[PDB]
């Protein structure tokens, strides 16, 4: 039952700081190295640091790109990892994990938290539009039906988009946002057997952590 | 230092067919005390974490499927997946662990299957979008292979370019399809100045195009 869980990102200004923490269960946390390591947008994994077990002191190291710049630090009382970054540039943003590395004797990263989004950016905080995607004129005699939901104009990423709060997990494609001056849109459909709807319900929730917006879209028909 | 290069950047494979990747390493990860390789193999799989699939070189974790396989030492390192499932689509990449850690560039593991058309669906704009005075159409087209496709809005009958936005999903793991989303937006006040909005959707798998349009009048 190993969990790791970042927390702490979203937008920065250039130049600013952001600490971002992680925090751990599961496992003996003193006896683990623990590492940081970042992915740019559609780039490559990228190894930032880590910081050392009980037994060698919980000292730290890190790469040459962030050596100086970012510390690395760890709560052995409440197995909560850190990582503080200063001096921020855009090519900072990525997402970043923080992952369980060496106990001594393995030579393997374990396990890895589901990552936290960071934006180095001027650019302000928008929540998005929610808009609903429901069939125009036209019969869906094809047995299955194709809803959706617009999530457009908002700033950063990321964004979650759920159909009935999870339940409808199959036939749900999200695309990728696209960065459209400033403000990202993304879409969401959702296929379901058309005796489905609109007998039952279908709602997409959408979420936006950087404007705490919480939305929940029903498909509705005429 | 230590540089790790992978190959290829990226392929596809079919179904039940063998993946062969490549991970070299600048210098030697072979450590002489332990007289082990300190080479990891992780999976990312789109839209999650790296997952661990092998270190040491060969030694696949528990609960990885029996099909991965890490070989090699020194500065040359191979994973190998027999029977590649539709599952498997992801970007693999190798890290050593001799001197810190250091991630190759990862390679893109695509699944080859059979052409497949798309299933298209336009939306006109809602309400509420419309009253804020902006109006979006947005088609979806669903499960496709190949990747290629192209989309053409035409309003009134007329092919109309600007303002579309593109956006291909991931390949799915289930059924190693593509889907992508064209949503074309235009003013209220130009929304309401023509009545028929088409998508067009050609795909390889059709000399006809998939069309699919609404025409306001009947909203
Ligand atoms: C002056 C130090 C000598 O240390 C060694 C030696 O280098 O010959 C290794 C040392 O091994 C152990 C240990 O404490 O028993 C176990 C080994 O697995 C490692 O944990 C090492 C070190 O902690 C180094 O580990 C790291 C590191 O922290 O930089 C991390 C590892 O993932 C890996 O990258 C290694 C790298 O392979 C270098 O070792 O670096 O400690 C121990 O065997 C002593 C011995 O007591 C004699 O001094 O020798
Ligand atoms: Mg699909
Ligand atoms: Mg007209
Ligand atoms: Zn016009």
């Amino acid at each position: 039952e190993v969990k790791l869980v970042e927390s702490g990102g979203g937008l920065v200004q250039s130049g600013g700081s952001l600490r971002l923490s992680c925090a751990t269960s599961g496992f003996t946390f003193t006896d683990y190295y623990m590492s940081w390591v970042r992915q740019p947008p559609g780039k490559a994994l990228e190894w930032l640091g880590f910081i050392r077990n009980k037994a060698n002191g919980y000292t730290t190291e890190y790469s040459p790109s962030v050596k100086g710049r970012f510390t690395i630090s760890r709560d052995n009382s409440q197995s909560i990892l850190y990582l503080q970054m200063n001096t921020l540039r855009a090519e900072d943003s990525a997402t970043y994990y923080c992952a369980r590395d060496h106990d001594g004797y393995y030579e393997r990263f374990s396990y890895w938290g589901q990552g936290t989004l960071v934006t180095v950016s001027a650019a302000k905080t928008t929540p998005p539009s929610v808009y609903p995607l429901a069939p125009g004129s036209a019969a869906q005699t094809n047995s299955m039906v194709t809803l959706g939901c617009l999530v457009k104009g908002y700033f950063p990423e990321p964004v979650t988009v759920t159909w009935n709060s999870g339940s409808l997990s199959s036939g749900v494609h999200t695309f990728p946002a696209v960065l459209q001056s400033d403000l990202y849109t993304l879409s969401s459909s959702v296929t379901v057997p058309s005796s489905t709807w609109p007998s039952e319900t279908v709602t997409c929730n959408v979420a936006h952590p950087a404007s705490s917006t919480k939305v929940d879209k029903k498909i509705v028909p005429r | 230092d230590i540089v790790m290069s992978q190959s290829p950047s990226s392929l596809a494979v079919s179904a039940g067919e063998k993946v062969t990747m490549s991970c070299k390493s600048s210098q030697s990860l072979l450590n002489s005390r332990t007289r082990k390789n300190y080479l990891a193999w992780y999976q990312q799989k789109p839209g999650q974490s790296p997952k661990l699939l092998i270190y040491w070189a060969s030694t696949r974790e528990s609960g990885v499927p029996d099909r991965f396989t890490g070989s090699g030492s020194g500065t040359d390192f191979t994973l190998t997946i027999t029977s590649v499932q539709a599952e498997d689509l992801a970007v693999y990449y190798c890290k050593q662990s001799y001197n810190l850690r250091t991630f190759g560039g990862g390679t893109k593991l695509e699944i080859k299957r059979a052409d497949a058309a798309p299933t298209v669906s336009i939306f006109p704009p809602s309400s509420e979008q419309l009253t804020s005075g902006g109006a979006s159409v947005v088609c979806f087209l669903n499960n496709f292979y190949p990747k290629d496709i192209n989309v053409k809005w035409k309003i009134d009958g007329s092919e109309r370019q600007n303002g579309v936005l593109n956006s291909w999903t991931d390949q799915d793991s289930k059924d190693s399809t593509y889907s992508m989303s064209s949503t074309l937006t235009l003013t209220k006040d130009e929304y309401e100045r023509h009545n028929s909005y088409t998508c067009e959707a050609t795909h390889k798998t059709s000399t006809s195009p998939i069309v699919k349009s609404f025409n306001r009048n009947e909203c």
